[PDB]
RNA sequence: CGUCGCUACUACCGAUUGGAUGGUUUAGUGAGGCCCUCGGAUCGGCCCCGCCGGGGUGCCCUGGCGGAGCGCUG
RNA sequence: GGUGACCACGGGUGACGGGGAAUCAGGGUUCGAUUCCGGAGAGGGAGCCUGAGAAACGGCUACCACAUCCAAGGAAGGCAGCA
RNA sequence: AACUGCGAAUGGCUCAUUAAAUCAGUUAUGGUUCCUUUGGUCGCUCGCCACUUGGAUAACUGUGGUAAUUCUAGA
RNA sequence: AAUCCUGCUCAGUACGAGAGGAACCGCAGGUUCAGACAUUUGGUGUAUGUGCUUGGCUGAGGAGCCAAUGGGGCGAAGCU
């Protein structure tokens, strides 16, 4: 929430960066986590929670609630020491920014995933552990993996599991 | 026991009772039974019908100051102090008003003296 | 959410309406009411708060033939408000909106029935007052 | 509801906060202007009586004597009638104004104290604070301290000392007119 | 040279009580302003006139508390 | 009764009026919103306080056309002034 | 900081309206008003405070109301 | 002799690549019908109940009447 000078102070910093995208199938959380990454870190982003974010910019885009276009968005934070010793990467000081872009999870939107994915050098991928890997997450993995991206796992919806389905531990 | 409404005649309008009435303007009336909603719809006032509350009032049917001298304090003097001063003696006074004199005549001499 | 009660009809099919929003028309002839079963001979009636199908027999050439969607938002004939209130409007009057509710016009003149306005939000919030 | 207590022998006008309309039925249908029992808010408030000096609306509107209405109407607003300040000599202003009646629509209750009560409450009715300032008129200050024909009148004007930690207290004195 | 056939353009007449945008108005409704005739919510002053203080000597100088005169007035 | 073919009355103007500008045998013909003077106006009317001077608008009040915030009770508008 | 006195009615912009209307020349106002400047006039009237009379009201100190205004009340 | 629909919750869930997209329980109401009822709102109204009023008539006032219910305002009970 700070002014533009520190967003360079820390925007020059090259080792620090991690423009990464978020890629998940239809109605798995996407925008859920975007905003509530929003909520938490972000150069300016605040954590309101009147249902979307800066990431639905669009009023057909919130009235019918499918992501459509993609909104860039950066997040800068800081983490403890003990915990930067985890990094084997280049790295810099304590503070690190992140440029999010949220991607449409539609079929018909992969031109837009592939956008993206031009843009990012990291990613998260999102699954539903109820649904498990379905088509578009597949998809789009391979979609990143051609463009050379690393991505990172994450299973949402857990609550899901553990209510939702009753599921018991070993199986889960 | 709702809100107690008051027609345009005055009487106090019972839940349950009369009927409301919302002009196009904004503007939202009670009658109490329909004399009075055809009487306010004929644009009759109701300061000449001799059985409404307005023209009682206005026709009287069945119908002090204070100037206080408090004496306080003042900033930067003593209460108990400025009642003795108002009211110090008379022989105090002249004594202050002639030397107040003298002083008076010793600033003449010293004016002269200067000027001389 | 909670259904609007019932309220005495007073406008069957035929009625001509004022219209109260900004579109440029001046009145609506009503011509059906939506949600209406009916009875052999009984013609469609509608209050406020209903929606009814109507076109314009007064105002600009581009919306008088043609059949328009519209809410009454004002009668003339008293209803009972649950509580005792017999409620009625100056004049019959309605607003020319779309099948998913949203109003054609902009503005609102005159009051609005509490029934229609909580019934229809965005109606509510083009409302001038509610009476 | 709060409430404005303003005694004119002492000063020192505080707030009180009620919520028992049981006890504000007392001030419900009166006017401003008139004077009123305020025993109904306490034994300890028993013996005192008050008058309705002002009040602030719900909306924030104050109230101004002279409109017979439990609410806010529009009027033309000239220079020097109430609730009112010109920006120009002899411009005016259509501004609304809570009316005098008072109810239970209101936030605020102007009481001005008319009568001293047994029981004194604490921080109204004592420690008077003093005038704010020594009187400027030559007739004004030889009535108040019964000077017949010029008693030292030159140096009779109270000094107000001002003391200060970071500085040297000192005392100065008013310049007398007229 | 003209009719007839075809093609483009330009105007004309044309039922449609055609339609639209300005202006000027009859009538009615009429906000507001001002003037006049009322209106007197309040605020003072004179008549304090219950008290204390009281005065040249309850015959008060009134500093005030304070019912009030509940009249005469701005 | 008054004014009218010596053009009244009405309509139009892409009409603010003039001092003036262009063209140039002479005579004339177009253009003048435009720095000087006079006039009118401040989104459209209207009515007003102050003030010697205003029917003022970077004064007010009401309607109308627009339009800003709003917690939905409310408040606040006039760049045909310099940008 | 505020009361008071003055200015804000000048200047700047624009040419929508306006066709004997504005405007240009000429003239009158002996048919009218006029702050400001200047010059006149200010003991010209016979009339228990004059060594000087009254109440406040600002600004000011404190209590605030309103979501809000160059909004304002109470002491 | 009861009849049917709508909205909320289920649920933007199951299902489905997506788009779209339900149901059982429950809750709030309505449509059509039926059986009543007058507390309320409305209608009626010759209580010929009370004012107003046109023409005429009782000498005038007062009080009244006639005009097949003179017209009209409001109107109890009842009926609806
Ligand atoms: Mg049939
Ligand atoms: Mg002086
Ligand atoms: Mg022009
Ligand atoms: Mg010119
Ligand atoms: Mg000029
Ligand atoms: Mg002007
Ligand atoms: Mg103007
Ligand atoms: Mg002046
Ligand atoms: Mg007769
Ligand atoms: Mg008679
Ligand atoms: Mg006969
Ligand atoms: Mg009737």
């Amino acid at each position: 929430n700070f002014t533009v000078d520190q967003i360079r102070a820390i925007m020059d910093k090259k080792a620090n960066i991690r423009n990464m995208s978020v890629i998940a199938h239809v109605d798995h959380g996407k925008s859920t986590l975007t905003d509530s990454l929003v909520c938490k870190a972000g150069i300016i982003a605040s954590a309101r929670a009147g249902e979307t974010r800066f990431t639905d910019t669009r009023k057909d885009e919130q009235e019918r609630c499918i992501t459509i276009k993609s909104t860039a968005i950066s997040l800068f934070y800081e983490l403890s020491e003990n915990d930067l010793n985890f990094i084997k990467q280049s790295k810099d000081g304590a503070g690190f920014l992140i440029n999010l872009i949220d991607s449409p999870g539609h079929v018909d939107f992969s031109s837009e995933v592939t956008a993206a994915l031009r843009v990012t050098d990291g990613a998260l991928v999102v699954v539903d552990c109820v649904s498990g890997v379905c088509v578009q997450t597949e998809t789009v993995l391979r979609q990143a993996i051609a463009e050379r991206i690393k991505p990172v796992l994450m299973m949402n919806k857990m609550d899901r599991a553990l209510l939702e389905l009753q599921l018991e531990p070993e199986e889960l | 026991m709702k809100v107690e409404l008051c027609s345009f005649s005055g009487y106090k309008i019972y839940p349950g009772h009369g009927r409301r009435y919302a002009r196009t303007d904004g503007k939202v009336f009670q009658f109490l039974n329909a004399k009075c909603e055809s009487a306010f719809l004929s644009k009759r006032n109701p300061r000449q019908i001799n059985w409404t509350v307005l023209y009682r009032r206005k026709h009287k049917k069945g119908q002090t100051r204070r100037a206080v001298k408090f004496q306080r304090a003042i900033t930067g003097a003593s209460l108990a102090d400025i009642m003795a001063k108002r009211n110090q003696k008379p022989e105090v006074r002249k004594a202050q008003r002639e030397q107040a004199i003298r002083a008076a005549k010793e600033a003449k001499k010293a004016k002269q003296a200067s000027k001389k | 959410s909670g259904a609007k009660f019932r309220i005495s009809l007073g406008l069957p099919v035929g009625a001509v309406i004022n219209c109260a929003d900004n579109t440029g028309a001046k009145n609506l002839y009503i011509i059906s009411v939506k949600g209406i079963k009916g009875r052999l001979n009984r013609l469609p009636a509608a209050g406020v708060g209903d929606m009814v199908m109507a076109t314009v027999k007064k105002g600009k050439p581009e919306l008088r033939k043609k059949v328009h969607p519209a809410v009454v938002i004002r009668q003339r004939k008293s209803y009972r408000r649950k509580d005792g209130v017999f409620l009625y409007f100056e004049d019959n009057a309605g607003v020319i909106v779309n099948n998913k509710g949203e109003m054609k016009g902009s503005a609102i003149t005159g009051p609005v029935a509490k029934e229609c306005a909580d019934l229809w939000p965005r109606i509510a919030s083009n409302a001038g007052s509610i009476a | 509801m709060k409430l404005n207590i303003s005694f004119p022998a002492t000063g020192c006008q505080k707030l009180i906060e009620v919520d028992d309309e049981r006890k504000l039925r007392t001030f419900y249908e009166k006017r401003m202007a008139t004077e009123v029992a305020a025993d109904a808010l306490g034994e300890e408030w028993k013996g005192y009586v008050v008058r309705i000096s002002g009040g602030n609306d719900k909306q924030g509107f104050p109230m101004k004597q002279g409109v017979l209405t439990h609410g806010r109407v529009r009027l033309l607003l000239s220079k020097g009638h109430s609730c009112y300040r010109p920006r120009r000599t002899g411009e005016r202003k259509r501004k609304s104004v809570r009316g005098c009646i008072v109810d239970a629509n209101l936030s605020v209750l102007n009481l001005v104290i008319v009568k001293k009560g047994e029981k004194d409450i604490p921080g109204l009715t004592d420690t008077t604070v003093p005038r704010r300032l020594g009187p400027k008129r030559a007739s004004r200050i030889r009535k108040l301290f019964n000077l017949s024909k010029e008693d030292d009148v030159r140096q009779y004007v109270v000094r107000k000392p001002l003391n200060k930690e970071g500085k040297k207290p000192r005392t100065k004195a008013p310049k007398i007119q007229r």
